[PDB]
């Protein structure tokens, strides 16, 4: 309209969620609880010499 | 959703929120919590509501 241009007003997003990046160390001892179980039970058998004798 | 993405052990929790916590705490303190005008001085309906 004469020389000036008209633009459209903008909608605007009404909230915004922030989740950073993390690094990842990727430790392994973690996790391993199953060998510790493992250790647990081992469980060695002896059996009594000269009894039987 | 930052205990979430990452791996945190309901121990490991407790150490986060009590950052975010004293960090937004801190923030707070010094925010005076106003309203923004959005329509008319003359309107008695929004001032009611
Ligand atoms: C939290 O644990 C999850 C699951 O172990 C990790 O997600 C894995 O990340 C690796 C590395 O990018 C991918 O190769 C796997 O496919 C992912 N698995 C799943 C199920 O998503 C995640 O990386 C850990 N978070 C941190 C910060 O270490």
């Amino acid at each position: 309209c004469f020389g000036v241009t008209f633009k459209k007003p903008l909608v605007a997003e009404e909230k915004t969620s922030l989740e950073p990046q993390l690094p990842h160390l990727q430790l392994r001892l973690p996790h391993l609880v199953g060998i510790i179980a493992k250790i647990k039970g081992i469980k060695i058998e002896v059996t009594s010499s000269g009894e039987s004798i | 959703n930052v205990a979430n993405s990452a791996n945190l052990s309901q121990e490991t929790k407790a150490l986060l929120t009590e950052m975010v916590n004293e960090e937004m705490q801190g923030l707070s303190d010094v925010m005076i919590d106003f309203e923004i005008p959005l329509g008319d001085p003359r309107d008695q309906e929004q001032y009611i509501h």
